[PDB]
């Protein structure tokens, strides 16, 4: 039924758990009672101290269904779940977004959205899905994994996998899998679930000497000016947004800026967008705060290098810079200055920005107020510029900006990341010297066998329609030489697999929550446990790292991944010592791990530690004082690392701000500035844009969650988004002859895919935006192969034409095409 | 004993005397809910009416419960507090926004007979009870 909710009792179970998706990592808590007791509806009869005799107050509670579940335990009993934010942490204070939001919903059922989950090994045995035991599963995968690296090498074993935070990541499972891959099997053949190299985002800014994550979300509170750089916040990093950018917007943090800084005048917050899209963030900061307190900076796409040079030489004409912050912690201003001279005009014609609007925007930012200070300017970015034309040289030039302003190491500046999922980053450092293309490897038929461990790069890759057909035809090589198999042993069957992959065949796995479209292509699938089935850890956009509470069982034999990494590791190690190989089996020691806390121990809390091997970890030297029962003390506000101190009195102690004394992770402690040459477009992208009409932008929906993996099986989420979708101009429809639930054929040179046309008065002529990586119209498929020095594809950088496929009945009859920018 | 709870019929108006797209505010199931009732102009799946074109839905946002204003030019219903926008002609369809339930759909029985448009339950739960009928 629809038009109630079991109340959780009074004494009902109640865990902490952060939220699985987005950097914000905003607090919630899971209530658990057995299915047939229930709260009563007096504020001290139920667990949520909320009076049920009467209506609620508007923002008094977010509680829908969908915030509810029962689950069966492994034991066969029943019990009521709710998973409801806590008011009382700091990050959202109370707040959910829609994705966050369904988290009861997504937990796993044998009944509800979670029915699909993978309960067991999967195997393609040549021509048909089976189950198989896990000592089998194990057998193939170490034996082939044994066999690759006895004639190959570990240049034979490949991975795609995650490396970051929340749920599918995490410093127990980035421990785990960075263990096996880098320590152990020793491969340096291993892209990331977002980039097909072992690469950063944020090489040039790291180089520069500012770690990515430098603020407080508070320091968002006490900025005068919030700049937001190819983001889109209400939709991608939403309580950061609703409880930190607009308060500040709304006048509601005046009192707490003048409080702390008493002789410095604080005007009325105002927001700079550089997006070359109007996106529903733009339309609500000039609902919250009026258009003359937003500027929308809407560039060509791939111009962010000629903006921030242009801004830069401005601000340096106009002495609008930290001249004793530059002499006193930074090398290489005159440089810069010199390479990345462009006048405004110059700017203006790149960009397409008009003057007036570029001098505003420096005006707001930089220069100085009446009480004397620069305004208080924090640089916020993410995947328009990280995925963006050149990743290293654009955060060259902005980082050149915020360096020669001083907007790093002051309360309310910072220039940061927003972030995509949360952090969670412990692993042993890559083993080569070498960044090496992965996609493009197994496109040339590297490699003897490819594991996907939490990431599908059929619906994510960058020029995903060339990786997802080579994939497709490597892997049915291996089916048809398995179909030959008669009583086959599991050596034989490794050796048949082998033989297959010295002729272009590639053996496939994938680690998973559910089949997705790998299946399409996977020989063996291992079921994965989310927070909730287990304990994890991770960090926010603030360093804030925080434990999620295991509450129930994980679906059948659903393993936590650092334990599937362990249980790998030790089928190897077994193997080796087996075959009489000591020296091998020692590089596979480490792995004795019967819980996830066990990977905690054994990476995040031994980083720095006398006699530890060599650790890469978010937590740094001191990750050592952080334990899980420490966590628990902390709550969902938990402690912004690094950790300064624990004592029994106080609990963890953190860091608020990076940089506040103008020392930077560089050689000499100082900041550097870069040079930031304008190239153009890649020639790549450019020969796109000759042949073909339209701007393909694409990215985040706020209610869709990456490849859509719960979503998929949400019956709200697929009558609201039953295909992906492309943002429109109207004018560009009409000449077309397409409407809102057309379906037409996106295409170029690389690739082609579909999307359902979703007219949107605010696209620009020539340009579109499509919903990314989803399951119904691959958005990837158009993207090109162009990656930065680095490896960071522009996956934002693609340019193709549109053909009318038809009208679409069904999606004119249900789905809603209204406008998504708040008026 | 009962599974269903126990909706009171209250009575909304006469069909006829609705105006095209302009909202008639009432409260259901109890005065503590507010309402809006509309006649869209042209039919909709579960409209009711001569024109199978009127709907009904609580007004407070799934989302918080802020409550929510009718826009005419879009026919759709927009919370103040965060944002969330529901479709009045596609059964209170998230458009964009916070929410993780569609608006509340009033359901009208419409009476050929004497013209009349009664409340009659709710599809959905209302922001802020424990079930629609406190
Ligand atoms: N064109 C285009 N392409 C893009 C982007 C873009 O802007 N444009 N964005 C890029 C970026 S920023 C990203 S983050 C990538 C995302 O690309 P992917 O990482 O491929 O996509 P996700 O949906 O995050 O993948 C998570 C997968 O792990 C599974 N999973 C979830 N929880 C767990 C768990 O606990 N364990 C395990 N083992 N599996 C789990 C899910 O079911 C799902 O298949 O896509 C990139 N691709
Ligand atoms: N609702 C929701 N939220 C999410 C996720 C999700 O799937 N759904 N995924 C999470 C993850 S993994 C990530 S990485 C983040 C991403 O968060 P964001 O990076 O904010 O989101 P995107 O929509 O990928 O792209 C941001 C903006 O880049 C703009 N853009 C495109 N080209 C350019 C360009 O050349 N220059 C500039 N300046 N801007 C450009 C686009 O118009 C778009 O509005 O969101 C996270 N949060
Ligand atoms: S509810 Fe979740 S999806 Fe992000 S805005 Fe909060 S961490
Ligand atoms: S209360 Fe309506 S959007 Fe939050
Ligand atoms: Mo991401």
């Amino acid at each position: 039924p629809n038009d109630r909710i079991t109340l959780p009792p009074a004494n009902a179970q109640r865990t902490n758990m952060t939220c699985h998706f987005c950097i914000v990592g905003c607090g919630y808590h899971v209530y658990k009672w057995p299915e047939l007791q229930e709260g009563g509806r007096a504020p001290e009869q139920n667990a949520l101290g909320l009076d049920f005799r009467k209506q609620l107050p508007p923002l008094a509670v977010t509680l829908t269904p969908a915030m509810t579940n029962v689950v069966t335990e492994h034991n066969g009993r029943r019990y009521n779940i709710m998973v409801v934010p806590d008011k009382a942490c700091v990050v959202n204070s109370g707040l959910s977004s829609t994705r966050g939001g369904k988290m009861a919903s997504y937990m796993y059922t044998p009944t509800g959205d979670g029915k699909q989950r993978l309960k067991a090994p999967r195997l393609y045995a040549a021509d048909q899905w089976v189950d198989t035991t896990w000592d089998h599963a194990m057998a193939l995968y170490a034996g082939l994994i044994k066999k690759t690296l006895d004639k190959d090498g570990p240049q034979g074993v490949f991975f795609s996998c995650f490396d970051h935070g929340g749920a599918g990541g995490g410093f127990e499972n980035t421990w785990g899998t960075g263990k096996l891959m880098f320590s152990a099997i020793q491969t340096p053949m291993v892209r990331i679930h977002n980039r097909p190299a072992y690469n950063s985002e944020c090489h040039a800014t790291r180089e520069m000497g500012i770690g990515e994550l430098n603020n407080a979300y508070e320091d968002a509170q006490l900025a005068d000016v919030i700049w937001s750089i190819g983001n889109n916040p209400y939709e991608s990093q939403t309580n950061y947004f609703l409880n930190h950018w607009l308060p500040n917007l709304q006048g509601a943090t005046t009192s707490k800026k003048k409080e702390r800084f008493p002789n410095e005048n604080f005007p009325q917050a105002r927001i700079i967008f550089v997006d070359p899209r109007e996106t529903p963030s733009v339309a609500i900061a000039r609902h919250v705060a009026g258009n003359d307190r937003v500027l929308h900076l809407a560039i060509e796409p791939g111009t962010d290098t000629a903006l921030f040079n242009g801004l830069f030489t401005y601000v340096v004409e106009q002495g609008w810079i930290d001249k004793p912050f530059i002499e006193a912690h930074t090398k290489g201003f005159d440089d810069a200055v010199k390479t990345n001279r462009l006048s405004l005009d110059e700017c203006s014609n790149i960009t397409g920005v008009p003057v007036d609007m570029l001098k505003r925007a420096a005006e707001w930012s930089y220069k100085p107020k009446a009480s004397g200070q620069a305004p208080r300017t924090m640089h916020a970015y993410e995947k328009g510029i990280i995925w963006g034309n050149d990743n290293y040289v654009i955060q060259s030039a902005l980082l050149d900006l915020v360096i020669a302003t001083h907007n790093v190491g002051r309360r309310g500046t910072g220039c940061v990341r927003m972030g995509g999922h949360q952090e969670g980053y412990t692993r042993p450092p890559y083993p080569g010297d070498k960044k090496i293309y992965i996609d493009q490897e197994l496109i040339k038929g590297k490699g003897r066998i490819m594991t996907w461990w939490g990431c599908n790069n059929f619906q994510t890759s960058n020029n995903a329609q060339a990786l997802r057909e080579a994939i497709l035809q490597r892997s049915a090589i291996v089916k048809q030489a398995m179909q030959k198999a008669r009583g086959a042993t599991t050596e034989e069957m490794v050796d048949v697999i082998y033989e297959a992959t010295q002729n272009g065949g590639l053996f496939v796995t994938s680690i998973n929550l559910y089949p997705t479209k790998l299946a399409e292509a996977a020989h063996l699938m291992l079921p994965a446990a989310h927070p909730g089935e287990m304990n994890l850890t991770s960090m926010n956009g603030e360093r804030r790292i925080r434990l999620s509470e295991k509450f129930m069982d994980p679906p059948g034999t659903a393993m936590a991944d650092c334990l599937i990494a362990a249980r790998i590791a030790n089928a190897l190690r077994d193997m080796y010592q087996k075959d009489g190989k000591a020296e091998m089996a020692a590089q596979f020691e480490g792995f004795d791990w019967k819980t996830e806390e066990d990977a905690f121990n054994d990476g995040f809390r031994r980083a720095g530690q006398p006699g530890a091997p060599a650790i890469d970890s978010q937590g740094g030297s001191t990750g050592h004082l952080v334990t899980y029962d420490r966590l628990r003390k902390s709550g969902n506000n938990g402690v912004q690392l690094p950790v300064v101190s624990w004592d029994e009195s106080k609990g963890l102690v953190g860091t608020e701000m990076l940089y506040t004394e103008g020392k930077f992770d560089t050689d000499d402690g100082k900041a550097h500035f870069k040079p930031a040459p304008w190239n153009g477009l890649p020639a790549t992208v450019q020969q796109q844009k000759d042949k073909y009409r339209f701007w393909l932008n694409n990215g985040r929906n706020n209610e869709v969650w990456q490849t859509a993996y719960h979503d998929q099986y949400n019956s709200l989420m697929q009558e609201r988004y039953p295909m992906a979708y492309i943002e429109m101009n109207p004018d560009d429809c009409k000449q077309l002859d397409v409407t809102g639930g057309d379906i037409v054929e996106v295409y170029n040179d690389f690739g082609s895919t579909f999307a359902m046309v979703y007219p949107v008065a605010e696209i620009k002529r020539g340009q579109t935006f499509m919903l990314f990586g989803y399951v119904n119209g691959i958005q990837g498929d158009v993207t090109t192969d162009w990656t930065d020095r680095n490896i960071i594809p522009y996956y934002k950088g693609t340019w193709g034409d549109i053909r009318k496929v038809g009208s679409m009945e069904e999606f004119k009859r249900t789905v809603s095409f209204k406008s998504r920018r708040f008026a | 004993l009962r599974t269903t709870l126990q909706y009171p019929a209250t009575q909304v108006s006469v069909a006829k005397n609705l105006k095209a797209n302009e909202p008639v505010s009432f409260t259901y199931p109890d005065t503590s809910s507010p309402c809006v009732a509309v006649k869209l102009g042209s039919p909709v799946p579960g409209g009711v009416g001569p024109n199978n074109d009127i709907v009904a839905y609580s007004v407070l946002c799934t989302h918080m419960g802020c409550p929510t204003s009718y826009d005419k030019s879009s026919k759709t219903f927009k919370c103040p507090c965060h944002f969330t926008e529901f479709d009045a002609e596609k059964a209170g369809q998230m458009i964009c926004g916070q929410a993780t339930e569609n608006l509340p759909r009033v359901l009208l029985r419409y009476d050929e007979a004497s013209d009349a448009l009664t409340a009659v339950g709710v599809d959905g739960l209302i922001y802020g009870r424990q079930a629609n009928v406190i």
